[PDB]
């Protein structure tokens, strides 16, 4: 790895600089280097890893959606323009799949197996579900069903731990439930499951807000608002 | 309109 | 070149798709491939080339400014944090310089020497001035003066052609004058020259607007507004 | 405040 010669602490420091500079590809490379040092990640470091790759894959997903829409229009009275749209959509798709495979590979070697505390294990299992979900967004062939089940299985394991080990207002638990509800609505063709999960999650968090400090209340209610926004879109 | 997922 | 096997027309088509997808690094690679086919570029193709590289270098410049500011603060009662800020600023700087060298290399081999019409020649000479100006923004050592003079010389040649061959409202001529005024203000420590050039450019364009169609009037007045915005900032 | 250069 090109980061093998850099100190762990220097990689973390540079990841934070890259974030400030909006250099998310660099940020992701630095955080991959940090993970590959083999030590477990702290809370802050897990969040840097997630921010970096979410921004990288987010740009790829946005580009893929633009190109897929153009390709779909071309296949409706539409003039034949050759293979270029498909080729370039495939190029972006392959790069997106490569990033997802990179993240999944870090989780499998060896972040998840070393994560014993609920906060870390739930975080990584949620990430596994998320990156399989991004793979499912672009999957078509004989792999779509297995990719969807991999996302579902990771989210479900994370949900089971989070319900046993975390309060209903915990921001990781809330973000997991939010993303699993999105999985149900957008990937698994299960809008009723999505709505039910978002509603129950929101209501159980509401009933636990009284236990929180002002700062924790702000953290939790920010994510609850996303659940409510989806419920407004879905109903 | 696409659904909102977790923010960073 | 990795684009050597792709048709010129396909590279252009994919550059346009990359623009729509906001994939500017891809856009620049496609347009570099198109230039390297050896044919002159049309108006539209010159604009694709400029958009692609302006967006790439623009992100690098923004990142460099963030990192340079952090580095400058660290060198004021500031705690010593090691070499990482400098190293990462240098990394971004080197990448920025590499992009500028790539653009300058395309202009030198062989876009400028084949450009005979005023519209193309002025466009490419302006670009040469712009990318030397971006190099000057990060230059410090025994090269700063020569880089500044290279930018100045390219802008001056473009100005001389544009004044002889184009009307004062021509958008290329206006954009050149705008960028040369920025060079004077931000690079060459010549704010009075910057103000004088912006004022004269604006006034000569104003007096020629009556000759223009509605659409050309909109094109020219949009750029004139940038001249006015700078004059408001500079005075 | 930095000066405005030509837009695309
Ligand atoms: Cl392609
Ligand atoms: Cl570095
Ligand atoms: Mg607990
Ligand atoms: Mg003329």
């Amino acid at each position: 790895g090109a980061m093998g010669s850099m100190e762990r602490a220097s990689l973390i420091q540079k990841a934070k600089l890259a974030e400030q500079a909006e250099r998310y590809e660099d940020m992701a490379a630095f955080m991959k280097g940090a993970v590959e040092k083999g030590e477990e990640l702290s809370c802050e470091e897990r969040n840097l890893l997630s921010v970096a790759y979410k921004n990288v894959v987010g740009g790829q997903r946005a580009a893929w959606r633009v190109l897929s829409s153009i390709e779909q229009k071309s296949n409706e009275g539409s003039e034949e323009k050759g293979p270029e749209v498909r080729e370039y959509r495939e190029k972006v798709e392959t790069e997106l799949q490569g990033v997802c495979d990179t993240v999944l590979g870090l989780l499998d070697s060896h972040l998840i197996k070393e994560a014993g505390d609920a906060e870390s294990r739930v975080f990584y299992l949620k990430m596994k579900g998320d990156y399989y979900r991004y793979l499912a967004e672009v999957a078509t062939g004989d792999d779509k069903k297995r990719i969807i089940d991999s996302a579902r299985s990771a989210y479900q394991e994370a949900m089971d731990i989070s319900k046993k080990e975390m309060p209903p207002t915990n921001p990781i638990r809330l973000g997991l439930a939010l993303n699993f509800s999105v999985f149900h609505y957008e990937i698994a063709n299960s809008p009723e499951e999505a709505i039910s999960l978002a509603k129950t999650t929101f209501d159980e968090a509401m009933a636990d807000l009284h236990t929180l400090s002002e700062d924790s209340y702000k953290d939790s209610t920010l994510i609850m608002q996303l659940l409510r926004d989806n419920l407004t879109l879905w109903t | 309109v696409r659904s909102l997922s977790e923010r960073l």
